[PDB]
């Protein structure tokens, strides 16, 4: 038991903080929506009246 | 009416939005029921066979 052990450890903290702080300098910029519409209907069969 | 008449869960009816609600429509001037169907019974075994 040496510091070798602790060596998959580091990996994985060193990956999370590499994540953390590449998300820290990246440029964020709004995008445009254009998808809004009303296209989602719903089928079926028409309950007509008999008589 | 229609929800009272279909008794079964199974079966949805569609939802009325708050536009269609006050919507008018023209219904028969009396309903069939089993009334209608109990006075054919006469006849009814010739509807059944065929």
């Amino acid at each position: 038991m040496a510091s070798t052990t602790r060596l998959v450890n580091d990996r994985k903290q060193l990956e999370q903080q590499v994540k953390d702080d590449a998300r820290i300098l990246a440029d964020a910029r709004g995008l445009n929506i254009t998808t809004v519409a009303n296209d989602s209907a719903t089928g079926g069969q028409a309950i007509r009246n008999v008589g | 009416r229609i929800t009272e008449m279909v008794n079964d869960r199974r079966i949805m009816i569609q939802k009325l939005t708050l536009a269609e609600k006050p919507q008018v429509m023209r219904h028969v001037t009396t309903e069939i029921n089993n009334d209608l169907f109990f006075k054919m019974s006469p006849v009814a075994q010739l509807y059944i066979y065929h």
